[PDB]
DNA sequence: AATTCCCCCCCTTCGGTGCTTTGCACCGAAGGGGGGG
């Protein structure tokens, strides 16, 4: 292990914790310095990362997560045998792509030990009583982009005993979550899958087919009036960038007289022409929105209200490669949070890397209740937007 | 003596010497002083003496401890610094007296010479050589190294506080029914099992410290109540600051200024309605720290009312976790919020003001959630759990503004209050146009080059208006186009635009600005009642 | 003259960043102060 050339290693502080969290978080380090995973360190180690409980939906039970983000950045390229070696077509496509936990998995091979200085984290206090105790691990951890690349000689090697018997089926490892689908009835890829769990015990459902929508189809009506045909134009200019060749000439023309906006103006030949072919323009994609594996994803995501929400997943400005909504009305972080999640698990199974989120919400908001709905084990790198944008042109 | 714990080890930065500074001429008095602590610091190796094999040195200094008739031997250790190696501290906050629970017995202790306690690592020990004086000033000079943490130093605060942690770690493991606050050397204990059993159980943590090097001196050891325990007065019931005293100056400086400002925020903490907004504009434009600056008579009115709020006895109360907690906040006005977090009405467990204004345009709505953010972070840090809120907004009101916001905006469990200085939005938008009113296609451009430029309106009814200005960029002469749409229209009115940096500052509602163009806008928003705003592309 | 070191807080100031409509809005780091050791 290694890290990336002429760098250094996090040093991100620790955010405050509730009190669950924290007495759960203890009890769970404490049992944790028992086996082997994480010893406790003092201060001359100058580096450390935040850490969290993030207790999954059905679970009863709390998880430690460690982020681990800014580790991932200076981590010198990990490769699993190349990199990551599957890029799974039919992942994609199948019905029932199945996320399933790795966990504890990683919890058996022992990290390089000038490496294990890097892995460090502080548990806060309630009323800072005492100082913050500081572990560092042994074991490989869970988050790091490098852990699940170490084990990939341990992980290739039990795919084999069951990916042999059942070939057609795609499985994917991203972080310490493994995706797998099958196009089988509810019956049938549930209990193939259970024996998968079974056969993962000693040996130590998204549906990608649902997945489409970017539409930009134009309202339609009757009667037109000044104003709604303002709204034609300025959202047929901004069209023009998404889709070049876009055609409003004459349908401009017709906007040259400065009248009230709650006049209703009869569309000419040329302006019902211009408005009816630009509808076709607009049922095909732009012609030539490529996929290069150098450049970095982002998802830009906005609100539209009523717990509707819309994101486009693009590597290129005005070069998107999805779009889509989100669907439900009384907790926003909370919902907004959730579409993060989607999101997310959309790209690891399309791209197989997570993207940038442009998140439209006031930063201290963010990390005083993401903890708190989080259900996820990996954390997408995010960046928050302080502007407002136009009126509704995706909804 | 020197406790045996094991020494951190430390390093220095890489292809970086050790320092090489020269001492300071000190006075006759500290130099006395340094030699009394010297000597008394080599009989009992908290120090060794050197000589010409060892070619580093740092100056040295002395400073009187809060109890004077003592001395604090500090070094320089400045130029070290900036070449040892980088530490993590372990120290993430400063505890609360409103976090304490209720405690039967009570006992603080101080640890005796707390960093000469602990030892330096042997391979660092070169560096930290330092050389006292010439008594007088005509022999040569004795040099010395430190072979305990010395005060001064980056890395002593967190090898200490990480040692002190490890030494209390075997008693608190054997008695989980005592509670035990440590900040650096200072040590709260309190429980049950009254003063008979609690003395008992105190001599074995004395008992305990002793045996691992640290000394407990009986004259810092109290037993009886008030406590003094970092600034506060905790009594068995109750809680208060240690008095606050500010100064009653006639010839006010900017240093005086900044310092009445921060024990005022300092203060602010249990004293409930300080404000600070006039004092602290008074350092808006100064440039030097002791230069006499007027009281505009704003400052004056604000520091009567602190010196009156501070006058009267206030104290808190202890935390009770089978209770609830509960925050209600005001609006001060002027963008000032106060706030009181209690579990029983009129005993507050704390007490504070929110008083930050981000952003160069913002309203009361935007400014209480920030204050809502600001209480729940920090109630999360002293009691570990989020407050019930008690907001001066309606509930519709809030239900208005998170459904047609375009950001993201929460609030937790919160009850509305009728405290009269209510948060209301003070106009609205329309979604749709106004029939029956007027239309204003409105807007202007300035020139990058010569910086001037025109702003007016032309109207469907055929009327216009146009007024050339300097002195103004774009981004301003279109904001000026649709003040002056306002000015010359009647209660409905339909404005129409072709830039986008004016609608996002209008329909962010604001009621307040950093900029003058922007204010009077909306004193001219609030008047009407229907606005409805569109941007048409600039073509 | 002062000469130190870590932590939390508040308030003001300046340079970097992003989108750019190359001005304007955000943000973080650094100065002052308070408190603790
Ligand atoms: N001004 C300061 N500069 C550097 N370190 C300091 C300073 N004040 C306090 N400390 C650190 C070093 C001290 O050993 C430690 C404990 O504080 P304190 O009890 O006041 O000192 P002490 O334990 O050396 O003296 P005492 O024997 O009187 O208790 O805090
Ligand atoms: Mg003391
Ligand atoms: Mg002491």
């Amino acid at each position: 292990v290694k890290l990336k050339p002429g760098m250094d290693g996090p040093k991100v502080k620790q955010w405050p914790l509730t009190e669950e969290k924290i007495k759960a978080l203890v009890e769970i380090c404490t049992e944790m310095e028992k086996e082997g995973k994480i010893s406790k360190i003092g201060p001359e180690n100058p580096y450390n990362t935040p850490v969290f409980a993030i207790k999954k939906k059905d679970s009863t039970k709390w998880r430690k997560l460690v982020d681990f983000r800014e580790l991932n950045k200076r981590t010198q390229d990990f490769w699993e045998v190349q990199l990551g070696i599957p890029h799974p077509a039919g992942l994609k496509k199948k019905k029932s792509v199945t996320v399933l936990d790795v966990g504890d998995a990683y919890f058996s091979v022992p990290l390089d030990e000038d490496f294990r200085k890097y892995t460090a984290f502080t548990i806060p206090s309630i009323n800072n009583e005492t100082p913050g105790i500081r572990y560092q691990y042994n074991v490989l951890p869970q988050g790091w982009k490098g852990s699940p690349a170490i084990f990939q000689s341990s992980m290739t090697k039990i795919l084999e005993p069951f990916k042999k018997q059942n070939p057609d089926i795609v499985i994917y490892q991203y972080m310490d979550d493994l995706y797998v689908g099958s196009d089988l009835e509810i019956g049938q890829h549930r209990t193939k899958i259970e024996e998968l769990r079974q056969h993962l015990l000693r040996w130590g459902e998204l549906h990608p087919d649902k997945w489409t929508v970017q539409p930009i189809v134009l309202p339609e009506k009757d009667s037109w009036t000044v104003n709604d045909i303002q709204k034609l134009v300025g959202k047929l200019n901004w069209a023009s960038q998404i889709y070049p060749g876009i055609k409003v000439r004459q349908l401009c023309k017709l906007l040259r007289g400065t009248k009230a906006l709650t006049e209703v103006i009869p569309l000419t030949e040329e302006a019902e022409l211009e408005l009816a072919e630009n509808r076709e323009i607009l049922k095909e994609p732009v012609h030539g929105v490529y996929y290069d594996p150098s450049k970095d994803l982002i998802a830009e995501i906005q609100k539209q209200g009523q717990g509707q929400w819309t994101y486009q997943i693009y590597q290129e400005p005005f070069k998107n490669l999805k779009t889509g909504k989100y669907a439900r009305h009384t907790n926003d972080v909370k919902q907004l949070t959730e579409a993060v999640q989607k999101i997310t698990t959309e790209s690891i199974v399309i791209w197989g890397k997570t993207p940038k989120f442009k998140l439209p919400i006031q930063k201290e908001t963010w990390e005083t209740w993401w903890t708190e709905y989080w259900q996820a084990t990996w954390i997408p790198e995010w960046e928050f937007v302080n502007t407002p944008p136009l009126v509704k042109l995706w909804y | 003596p020197i406790s045996p714990i094991e020494t951190v080890p430390v390093k220095l930065k890489p292809g970086m010497d050790g320092p090489k500074v020269k001492q300071w001429p000190l006075t006759e008095e500290k130099i006395k002083a340094l030699v009394e602590i010297c000597t008394e610091m080599e009989k009992e190796g908290k120090i060794s003496k050197i000589g010409p094999e060892n070619p580093y040195n740092t100056p040295v200094f002395a400073i009187k401890k809060k109890d004077s008739t003592k001395w604090r031997k500090l070094v320089d250790f400045r130029e070290l610094n900036k070449r040892t190696q980088d530490f993590w501290e372990v120290q993430l906050g400063i505890p609360h007296p409103a976090g304490l629970k209720k405690k039967k017995s009570v006992t603080v202790l101080d640890v005796g010479d707390a960093y000469f306690s602990v030892p330096l690592d042997e391979d660092f020990r070169k560096y930290t050589a330092f050389t006292i004086p010439s008594i007088n000033n005509e022999t040569p000079g004795i040099r010395y190294q430190y072979n305990v943490l010395p005060q001064g130093w980056k890395g002593s605060p967190a090898i200490f506080q990480s040692s002190m942690t490890k030494i209390l770690e075997p008693f608190k493991k054997q008695n989980p029914d005592i509670v035990i606050y440590q900040y650096m050397d200072d040590l709260y204990v309190g429980s049950d099992l009254e003063i008979g059993q609690h003395r008992t159980k105190i001599e074995e943590l004395r008992q305990h410290l002793l045996r691992w090097g640290l000394t407990t001196p009986d004259k810092k050891h109290q037993k009886e109540p008030p406590f003094l325990w970092m600034g506060y007065e905790l009594h068995p019931d109750k809680w208060t600051v240690q008095p606050i005293v500010l100064p009653e100056k006639d010839s006010w400086t900017v240093n005086d200024i900044q310092k009445l400002v921060g024990k005022l925020n300092w203060a602010s903490q249990i004293y409930p309605g300080i404000k600070v907004r006039q004092l602290s504009k008074l350092l808006r434009g100064t440039k030097a720290l002791t230069e006499v600056i007027p009281l505009t008579e704003e400052a004056e009115l604000e520091l009567a009312e602190n010196r009156e709020i501070l006058k009267e006895p206030v104290h808190g109360v202890y935390y009770d976790p089978s209770k609830d907690l509960i925050a209600e906040i005001q609006k001060q006005g002027q963008g000032q919020w106060t706030y009181q977090i209690y579990q029983e009405p009129f005993k507050n467990l704390k007490t504070g003001k929110y008083a930050r204004m981000r952003g160069a345009h913002t309203n009361d709505v935007k400014q209480l959630t920030e204050a809502v953010q600001k209480i729940t972070t920090e109630s999360i840090v002293i009691w570990g759990k989020t407050p019930k809120f008690k907001l001066p907004i309606q509930k519709e009101t809030w239900e208005t503004w998170w459904t047609e916001y375009w950001q993201a905006t929460w609030i937790p469990e919160w009850e509305f209050v009728n405290t009269p200085p209510l948060v209301k939005l003070w106009y609205q938008l329309e979604k749709e146009p106004i029939v029956g009113a007027e239309t204003f296609y409105v807007d202007g451009a300035a020139n990058r080059e010569t910086k001037l430029g025109k702003a007016g309106y032309v109207t469907n009814k055929g009327r216009q208006k146009v007024v050339p200005l300097t002195n103004t960029t774009n981004q301003k002469t279109e904001l000026q186009a649709i003040y002056l749409a306002l000015q010359d229209s009647g209660l409905e009115v339909n404005i129409v635009t072709n830039s986008q940096y004016a609608l996002g500052i209008i329909q962010a509602q604001p009621d307040k600005s950093e900029s003058e163009l922007v204010n009077q806008i909306i004193e001219q928003l609030i008047k009407k009642e229907k606005v409805y705003l569109a941007w048409v592309p600039a073509h």
